[PDB]
């Protein structure tokens, strides 16, 4: 079987097994949204 | 001609203005947080730099 991925700016279609976690914002932080994963300080945001 | 001078009768006074640079702007570079965002993997790397 050969599987054929796409890591697109799209919704998650398949994912790995990861527990997830509370948001944890106005602090700096480990992150990791559907495998996107950085360190910074989480906020409410205006952006549409 | 050999034997005759212009001499100036009146006079203007001007005022001409020169524009010159003096400055410009200061600037700094946080060297790791450009390369690295806050990535400490990366920063490690960095550091073999
Ligand atoms: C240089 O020229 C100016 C005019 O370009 C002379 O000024 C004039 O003088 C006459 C007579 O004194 C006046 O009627 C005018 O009103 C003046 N005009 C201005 C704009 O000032 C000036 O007298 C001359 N300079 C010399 C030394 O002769």
């Amino acid at each position: 079987v050969v599987l054929s991925f796409e890591l697109l700016n799209a919704p998650a279609t398949v994912c790995g097994p990861k527990l997830s976690t509370e948001l944890v914002k106005n602090q700096c932080v480990n992150f990791n949204f559907n495998g996107l994963t950085g360190t910074g300080v989480l906020t409410d945001s205006s952006k549409r | 001609s050999n034997n005759t001078i212009a001499i100036p009768t009146n006079f203007s006074i001007s005022v001409t203005t020169e524009v010159m640079p003096v400055s410009m702007a200061k600037t700094s570079v946080d060297c790791t947080m450009y390369i690295c965002g806050d990535s400490t993997e990366c920063s490690n790397l960095l550091l073999q730099y």
